[PDB]
């Protein structure tokens, strides 16, 4: 019983390595108060930018390594 | 691809000890007869000796090769050398 | 006082052989490559994963090859 | 991957957005070969560009190396 | 956004000439309405050779930057 | 044919036409030599062609050492 | 650092036949050689590790530490049984 | 290892450190100037240290094999 | 066998060393030429070595 | 924190153009507001240019050294 | 029980390096005195910019 | 005679008169260094020279490197 | 090929005791070692053999077979030598 | 030059037992030896000292000479051991 | 002592004051960049620095190799 | 010793206009052919006496 | 007196007979007046075939080394 | 030496003698191609003999110990 159990779980184990759980999503998000794209202000003596949300989340983003959590203003699968 | 397997081969049992030789002796030089032709129809194959990720399996073939017929020369060599010290002493 | 065993995986590292991630993604980049070979994004990319395998390879028939010397040097040693 | 793709990495990832702003750039400036002000940011972003792929390539040449000389000593 | 060294040193010229970017299109859509008044014709005359030697001081230095960096990496090998 | 004649035919087929593109476009050059079109033309056909055989001569190059270096430790 | 043990208190000789101590000393030291020779295996195969020139040195020192330990103990088992021969056959 | 009774790194951070500045802004001569020596003293380092680590190793091998 | 395409190679190469579609050609041909000597040399001396330690254990 | 000896022969020119590396950008903030004036530019083509061969001599001698150190490291066999 | 405690607890060790913890998170802080932006300003004959 | 002459006397007969086509070119180029036709006709001549003789060296090279590898394993 | 001849019939003996049966071994032998160490010889000092990668990869099997065949002839020998002194001993 | 110190009349009026000899040249050998492997790797180790010509230089002396002495002490115990084996061995 | 430290002084006792003169020389250029006079003697110090530290170090590695040679054949 | 009076002419040849390639290129032949013959030579000798030794020492 | 490979280096010492002596004595004359082609174009030659000249020797001396070394191994 | 007790020149001369001359000018190329052959030539010989002195001695130890 022993030999048998030892075994069988570890074949168990390296052949989840072939599995997959992270699959993606998409979501489709509407602005209702704003408009998503960048935009430019060339004052008559000064060109000035306003960066869109997709720009300046991307840049916040970048490089990250660790997850996310807690944005203001079993357990072994979680 | 193109494979074989012989599978009732062995019995198990105790034997009288005349043939247990011949049994090793026979599996032995078969087992030695077909690495070893194996490992030549690798080298002159030519897809697979230009290949890296076949050579490094060649190179494991061939030293176990070396390693097994290495020790079955020296423990047949000390197994006759007991027999000799207890006769001539 | 005396260091740990430490414990044996013993069954796990035979038939954890099979096909590497690293020849895979070897061929697939050249793959890529070879369909538009003055692409610069994707020459960057081979260069790195052509230098990984390169020391991956040699690394690991050096390593082959030490451990089968001590091998051969106990058998000799006996006789 | 290995550490020279995270070596790599690391400039891919140091300059945000050089990859976008280079081609729109180039865009921009082909529809209307001839305004100076189109004409003179493209020649710096594509100086950039230049400088930026260079260094990427022979820090990672450097660390290889290193490493098979290191590799080397093994036997 | 994102801007490397050669960015910043570009900016400076179109962050230091605050305006004669306009200017000269100002003084060119002026004068085209009226090719033979003295005064337009002497105003844009030296508003166009300012910003000819602006674009020029400009590109210069910038490749002088350049090359300056293309030197120092080629010693990294 | 080994291994190595793979990896460059690889690059033979990978570039579909350009060995007769090129042959071609000298040819239209030749037979009116001041057109600023056919000019344009060739610069970019040639330089494609110089870079693809400088990337498959230079890998050809690394596997040979990646074999020999382990053909090495047979002994 | 990461995970460590040590055995502190060892049995007393006055409870233990001769042969056990050989059993309990041959066990460890086979042990103890069968998780080297695996660790350094794994430290080939993990592309970091196989790659960054910090974990080369270390690995470089650890087959060099396993080739004076293998070899050791190969010549002085060979001594001893040596003895044993001059004495008998002789 | 030790001699069992006998009484008796941050150079890879600062290597690390300047390619992190390096990598943000590629154009800087300051930032080229200084990654160059860095980088130059890690690598003279590495070499040194497994060359010694082999001729140490080779002594060691040398002598057993001379008794054994 | 890989002695005669490897002579005719050369051949054809000779008659007009400036073509890069030959010289191309050479270079993989050349190349594992080199390999396939080296590779056989090396098995056969291992093989001859085994042998010759039998004896040298038994004599 | 560790100096090298690289770092020494390095350090040896920046403490040698003291302040050259401070007269470069004002210099340059000076021209870009006003690019037409003759002195500007005269003194700006000067301080560049001496910019340019500080950084220039300087790399090629750090790898000089560099060079020579492992040709002896080599030797350790 | 010893050798029970001290495999899996070493185990468990070697496990826990594959769990991360140290998440981020993000905060959004308004100003209330303040322009975000850096700003530029001419002097006599030289610009003078606050961060 | 030797196996490394006849390789190396491979080339000298593939290319029949190369080596007094230059020098007969060179001859008449001296004669008027500045006929533009002349110029022409000598760079190709010296350039095909050029890759004849390196090739030639680095072949025969290849060859001894593969005999030395078989003779150390007389021993 | 050119100037090449080959001896079609074997001359013949009778063999009809230990003593001829011993002699026609020995003579067998010599002589194939002899001719071996000639042919090698040669093929060590013709130049287009000396230079050849495919002349010279059958030279290398021509001297292995060599040393191996002298070997076993010599050890064989000694085996048996060492068998009657050991019996006439006892 | 630095802290140099010589014995005199060593055996004028006394002479040590083989049995001290011997333990007093394993000594002064042993202790030199662990102090020279040190010093080699703190030159090392020192980012000063191995980025210098002049440093570098003096290092290369220092790694021959110790594996000099060491192969050189090998040698000559093994050849003196054997000769004790060769006058006991019946 | 010994003689290899023997055989590398008899470099440091033949270059008299080459060691300080580099080091001097090196200020003076530091101090002005740019003096073409200061540049041509640099140059000059430099390179017999470099051929003198590489002629001793292969020297001592050829003598290290005789003396180990020997101490293997005393067996 | 033909091959050995070979590559003495040819040293001469070169020597007296080091810089001609016809020259260059035929000595670089030689002398790579000598090399290996020399070596070939050598190895062989000591395979044929260490075999005599080898018997010797099996019945001493 | 000397070795073989002394007699090796000195047949390009007497093969070459004057060259050694003429580098020296164009550079002597070119040092008085740098600009002049017809000295420049002279010079060129000269150090050009020095150079080969010193190049060929070196090299030459290698490989007799490395012969010699590897017959001396098989003494054993 | 100057000395005789009563009862030409060679490579270790001439090696000294030539590391001495060429060490007060490293960098002349007729003094450095004049020293590369006498080292190698010293190298040569100082290889040959040790070689076979020890021949001479192992076919003496086999003797002694044939007659044992
Ligand atoms: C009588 C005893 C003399 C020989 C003792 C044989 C002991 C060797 C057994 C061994 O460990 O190798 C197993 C070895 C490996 O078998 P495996 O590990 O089971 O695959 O088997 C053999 O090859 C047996 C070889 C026997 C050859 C000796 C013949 C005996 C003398 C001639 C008869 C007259
Ligand atoms: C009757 C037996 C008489 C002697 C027995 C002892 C055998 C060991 C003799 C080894 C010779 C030493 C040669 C060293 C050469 C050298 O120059 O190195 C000096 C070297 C440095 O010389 P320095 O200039 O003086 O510093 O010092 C050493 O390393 C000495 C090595 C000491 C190792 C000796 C180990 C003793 C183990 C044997 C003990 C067993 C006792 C049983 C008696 C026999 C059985 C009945």
């Amino acid at each position: 019983y022993v030999d048998m159990v030892v075994n069988a779980a570890t074949m168990m184990d390296k052949q989840n390595d072939g599995i997959e759980l992270g699959r993606q999503k998409i979501g489709v998000m509407r602005l209702n108060n704003t408009f998503v794209g960048d935009r430019t202000y060339n004052l008559r003596d000064q060109k000035m930018v306003i960066p869109g949300i997709a720009t300046a989340i991307e840049r916040l983003l970048q490089g990250e390594e660790q997850p996310l959590g807690n944005i203001v203003s079993m357990s072994l699968q979680e | 691809i193109g494979q074989a397997v012989n599978i009732r081969s062995m019995e198990t049992d105790i034997v009288s000890l005349d043939d247990r030789l011949l049994q090793a002796f026979s599996g032995s030089a078969i087992a030695t007869a077909v690495d070893k032709q194996t490992i030549t129809n690798r080298i002159e194959d030519p897809n697979l000796v230009t290949d890296p990720k076949e050579l490094a399996i060649s190179q494991e073939m061939i030293s176990d090769y070396n390693l097994y017929v290495s020790m079955v020369s020296t423990l047949t060599r000390k197994g006759v050398g007991a027999v000799e010290t207890l006769l001539r002493s | 006082a005396t260091p740990w065993s430490g414990y044996l995986d013993d069954v796990s590292a035979k038939f954890d052989t099979g096909v590497d991630n690293l020849q895979t993604q070897v061929t697939e980049a050249l793959d890529k490559l070879a369909a538009k070979p003055s692409d610069p994004a994707l020459l960057a990319a081979y260069q790195s994963k052509l230098s990984e395998y390169n020391l991956y390879r040699n690394a690991q028939s050096n390593t082959v090859k030490v451990f089968k010397d001590i091998d051969a040097a106990i058998i000799q040693n006996f006789r």
